[PDB]
């Protein structure tokens, strides 16, 4: 029994909510299927339940804001949220609790990541960092660059077209209310700056831009 | 507040003996020309205390505890205990009773000071011109929130770090009674040089104030003084004793003075002078104690083996009923075998909550419920706390404290009859969640969203109550399982249903804790001759006491004697002619306790001479003792 | 309500060492006791269930026992990819929620942190913007905590957090921090120190810049 | 005293305890702000 989450990647609001969890080695007649998501920073909220009859109960900051229904004839279950806000961006999770031949079975699928917010499709912004002449001496000499202003996540954040590997840290998304913000920084050496060639390569093919800031005194001739 | 002394060197910890010290005041009663006893928190006598000293190789300040008694002793020779720290933790969470000395008065402050791992006092720059004058302090870091503040009275301290014998003996006392911190002092010049004397010395209260505080733990400060790291001390030394409530006898002469004082819990010559109430005792034989056997185990041999209970009723019945409107009964005041279902590996779902099935056997309980009903299925994992299906939404839910059992099997062999089984039913809907321990007979139309059903069936709109049926060509979720759902709790009567672990046995020739049928105490069993009926189950004597039961699980018969208990004795000489003793310990023999067994008990301090002599103190049976060569 | 109160929330071990994980009950639960397996990046998954038997597909290397109060979770020959967060499941009533969560860690060698502070560009000086991130990478392990100096003050609103798990490469952690101001609110400050605390000396690393340059 | 010891904004220096493990005694005074037993029921440190 192995389970399998699907959805689509950004999720527009003030409309219906749409999730697939497929169950494959046995169809939905016995045993219960739910629905727990996980926001980030390892943090699981359980919303409700539902039987085998169909009638669902929730819970109550959930009262009429969330619909799951079955079919014992496509072996699936889907999950639709009504009126959608910013507080449903969480990681959805599906599960399957039955029982049989003496074993309690418990199986999971791998799971799917769906974000609602009131902001649109907003293009990066990419600026540039350095390190200032006034600052502490110090034998490491850090690179980085700050973007904000972006949705949705993920996107594909390196350093030098992925050529770049010395001291280089992804960071991932942090959760605001309306966007998202990214960060990313690259450690090199004191002999190492400025022999090699540091770019700053941050791209967003949700809305067809990608801003490459290669780290140029500017103004040169 | 952070400096720390290295010049510690390694003594092995020996100990200090104390003849006759430790006695004080217990009030301030005015007591002359006579014998009166008292019992308060006083020094054991031949006793050893610790050993630590406050010297330039050895210097020592411990952390030692309040609450087992303190008597401090010490030998001052240049001044260098100036005073005491106490407080229940010793830091600022907690109040602290601080008692410092600067050499001009004995400051008592009640704050919440912050002390450091090693307190102590600065007299340093002994280069040229020295005369003894004080640098630093460095007793705690600062101090917050002061309730009580006392000054003594201005004195001149000769703080020279003179060196040899020591010359003063300064004793202290130091207890806490309700919040009143009392204080014994006493100053008598001696003439040693590393040990206490071992002579007689009476306490007499300085001061006592209302300081109200828990102290549990205590320091002493200390000085230092070398003619920061690298400071010696001077000259003195201190040990530290435990008091214990015993009972001391005070002699009072025409002034009121303490002269003399006996332990009387120290050796059966000194219980003697307790009992007659005088430090004079001639030669003759005198009752001093009584003796015990003290126990060491503790079994219970109150159940039997039978008594079983009928579990065919519950668990093999013909007919359960329903999963809404079930029946709940009460199954008590037997054994309740589940060790045999455990051990089976024959059931599908055998779990307990509150109390696991493998430690059911040695748990006890008032009573157990039952909750017997046929299910599904896929109803297995409905009949839990916490979960969902149709019966924890509709039909039963469990609460979260809940404490009884869950016990599924397999009965698909079971509930197939002739024509099917339709004598169950259950709810399919309901229209709230469900509450612990309640029942749901009503039909009424359930609805889903909206739309109003109008007591018909249409959109949304089902019947609650459905019937069960299954076939045996079906899966595994369609299947009849028979459960029973089991419930423990605690009321004000005792225990019916524990299990003693299906064996009983019964230990003898020990005087142990016993708890039969009728008779609880003390006692030590031997073999015996006699016949019981076999209705009888204890037997007692013509002084209407039990002295012989019965074994519930072995046909023997075992009389069951108390322990020996009984008077103590002695046989002491004059007092300014010797102090040796002859311990008589009455109806017990010599092993349970020179060595001669008499009828009236075991006497041990005297040797058994075949020669005859003129009986000088009686003992009993023809046998008498004597002071000879 | 039952709470398991963890005794251990973050346990340093090696390959081959057996884990220990203690969770007290307040109450007596008996079969109430869950074990669950959360791999970073991955989902969770049932590992003990009524302390008595494993889940089907799990090897023999995971087992445990208890009764009453006192359950503690036995992990023989911990290989590398047992690195997860363990929870302690309660059936006591509706929502099923996850407690704090166990997670294990290689035990490796500490490393000094590295803080770096990043000033505004000119382009955001320009159009009316500044940015003021403070990265702290190569360290080990990962209870390092980085404060926030405002001239001098703690600032905590506006503070985007980012930690990241243990890497594969080499067994290190990394963390970020920034903070959306503007024009107005960059000049107003004159001092910005970023500073990271490490079990290995009570001397913390000092990194900071002048805002008038 | 409510044109005394008031202030703008209230006054919250004063403090008092509620609850306790035992009795106090005769003439006895604590000081001590820790979280200790309320009831028959301890809170075994903190509260809860």
């Amino acid at each position: 029994v192995q389970l399998q989450e699907s959805g689509p990647s950004l999720v527009k609001p003030s409309q219906t909510l749409s999730l697939t969890c497929s169950v494959t080695g046995d169809s939905i007649t016995n045993g219960y299927w739910n629905w727990i998501r996980k926001f980030p920073g390892n943090k699981l909220e359980y919303m409700g339940y539902i039987s085998y009859s169909g009638s669902t109960y929730y819970s109550p900051s959930l009262k009429s804001r969330i619909s799951i229904t079955r079919d014992t004839s496509k072996n699936q279950h889907y999950l639709q949220l009504n009126s959608v806000t910013s507080e449903d961006t969480a990681t959805y999770y599906c599960a399957s609790d039955y029982h049989g031949s003496k074993y309690y079975f418990d199986y999971w699928g791998q799971g799917t990541t769906l974000t609602v917010s009131s902001a649109k499709t907003t293009p990066p912004s990419v600026y540039p960092l350095a390190p200032g002449s006034a600052a502490q001496t110090n034998s490491m000499v850090t690179l980085g660059c700050l973007v904000k202003g972006y949705f949705p996540e993920p996107v594909t954040v390196t350093w030098n077209s992925g050529s770049l590997s010395s001291g280089v840290h992804t960071f991932p998304a942090v959760l605001q209310s309306d966007l998202y913000t990214l960060s990313s920084s690259v450690t090199v050496p004191s002999s190492t700056w400025p022999s090699e060639t540091v770019t700053c390569n941050v791209a967003h093919p949700a809305s067809s831009t990608k801003v490459d800031k290669k780290i140029v005194p500017r103004d040169c001739g | 507040q952070c400096v720390n002394l290295t010049t510690r060197t390694q003594l092995p910890p020996a100990y200090t003996n104390s003849f006759t010290r430790g006695v004080y005041y217990p009030d301030k009663v005015f007591r002359s020309s006579v014998l009166h006893s008292t019992q308060d928190l006083f020094l054991p006598f031949f006793s050893n205390v610790t050993w630590f000293h406050a010297i330039h190789k050895r210097f020592d300040n411990p952390v030692l505890p309040f609450n087992d008694g303190v008597y401090f002793a010490s030998t001052e020779k240049s001044n260098i205990i100036r005073g005491w720290i106490f407080g229940t933790t010793l830091d600022s969470k907690t109040q602290s009773l601080l008692i410092v000395n600067n050499a001009t008065n004995v400051v008592i402050k009640v704050c919440e000071f912050q002390f450091c791992n090693d307190p102590f006092l600065g007299v340093y720059y002994h280069k040229n011109n020295k005369s003894w004058m004080e640098s630093e302090f460095r007793v705690y870091s600062s101090a917050n929130n002061c309730t009580f503040e006392y000054v003594s009275q201005p004195f001149l301290m000769d703080l020279e770090g003179k060196q040899g014998n020591f010359k003063n003996l300064r004793e202290f006392v130091f207890k806490n009674i309700d919040g009143y911190f009392k204080i014994y002092s006493k100053h008598t010049p001696i003439n040693l040089v590393r040990d206490l004397p071992q002579g007689f010395s009476a306490l007499e209260p300085l001061v006592d104030l209302p300081i109200g505080i828990n102290i549990t733990r205590f320091q002493t400060l200390l000085a230092l003084h070398r003619s920061s790291s690298g400071w010696t001390a001077g000259a003195a030394a201190y040990y530290v004793g435990y008091l214990q409530p015993r009972t001391f006898l005070l002699k009072y002469n025409e002034n009121g003075t303490i002269t003399d004082a006996v332990d009387c819990a120290l050796d059966p010559l000194s219980e003697t002078k307790c009992t007659l109430k005088s430090f004079t005792v001639e030669k003759g034989i005198y009752q001093t104690s009584n003796f015990r056997v003290q126990p060491t185990e503790s079994i219970v041999r109150f159940p039997n083996i039978t008594n079983l209970c009928p579990f065919g009723e519950v668990f093999n019945a013909t007919r359960f009923a329903s999963v809404y409107a079930w029946n709940r009964k009460r199954i008590s005041n037997c054994v309740a075998d589940y060790s045999v279902l455990y051990n089976s590996a024959s059931f599908s779902t055998f779990k307990c909550y509150g109390v696991s099935p493998t430690k059911l056997n040695d748990l006890c309980f008032t009573n157990v419920y039952a909750d017997s009903f046929v299910i599904r299925g896929d109803e297995v994992r409905q009949i839990a706390p916490g979960q969902t299906g149709k019966i924890a939404d509709y039909n039963y839910k469990l609460p979260d404290d809940f404490t009884g059992c869950v016990i599924a099997w397999n009965s698909n062999n079971l509930d197939s009859k002739v024509g099917g089984n339709y004598n169950y039913l259950y709810r399919l809907f309901r229209k709230s969640n469900l509450k612990p321990f309640e029942r749901d007979i009503s039909t009424e139309i359930y609805q889903a969203g909206s739309t109003p059903c109008n007591g018909v069936e249409g959109f949304n709109c089902y019947f609650p109550l459905q019937s069960y049926g299954f076939q045996p060509t079906n899966g595994v979720g369609y299947q009849p399982y028979r459960v029973v759902v089991l419930s423990f709790e605690l009321l004000h009567a005792p225990a019916t249903v524990c299990g003693p672990k299906k064996s009983t046995n019964l230990v003898k020739n020990k005087c142990v804790n016993f708890n039969f049928n009728g008779l609880t105490g003390t006692g030590v069993l031997t073999e015996s001759n006699k016949k019981f009926l076999p209705f009888q189950q204890f037997g007692r004597d013509i002084a209407d006491t039990t002295d012989a039961v019965r074994d519930p699980q072995t046909l023997e018969i075992l009389d069951i004697t108390p322990c020996s208990f009984g008077g103590v004795s002695v046989i002491t000489p004059g007092t300014n002619t010797s102090n040796q003793v002859a311990v008589l310990y009455q109806d017990v023999n010599c092993t349970e306790v020179n060595v001669f067994q008499t009828r009236a008990g075991c006497l041990i301090g005297a040797e058994h001479v075949n020669n005859s002599y003129e009986c000088d103190i009686p003992i009993g049976a023809g046998i008498c003792a004597s002071y000879q060569t | 309500d039952i709470v398991m109160t963890q005794s251990h929330k973050f346990m340093s071990t090696s390959v081959g060492h057996r884990v220990s994980i203690t969770c007290k009950a307040s109450q007596d639960v008996g079969n109430d006791v869950a074990w669950y397996q959360q791999k970073p990046g991955q989902s969770p998954k049932l590992l003990i269930y009524w302390a008595s038997t494993r889940h089907t597909g799990v090897p023999d290397r995971f087992t445990g026992s208890g009764s009453g109060t006192d359950f503690t979770l036995t992990i023989s020959n911990v290989q590398s990819e047992d690195l997860a967060d363990y929870f302690c499941q309660q059936y006591n009533r509706y929502p099923y929620t996850f407690g704090g969560g166990t997670k294990l860690e290689i035990k490796r060698a500490d490393a000094a942190p590295t803080v770096s502070i990043f000033p505004p560009s000119s382009e955001q000086l320009t159009s009316g913007g500044a940015s003021v991130v403070c990265f702290l990478n190569n360290f080990y392990p990962k209870d390092i905590n980085v404060k926030w100096k405002i001239d001098g003050s703690e600032r905590q609103n506006g503070v985007l957090n980012s930690w990241t798990d243990q890497d594969s490469k080499d067994s290190t952690y990394s963390m970020s921090s920034t903070l959306t101001l503007t024009k107005d609110e960059y000049e107003r400050h004159n001092s910005y120190t970023c500073e990271a605390t490490h079990k290995t000396s009570t001397s913390p690393i000092v990194k900071s810049f002048n805002r008038n340059e």
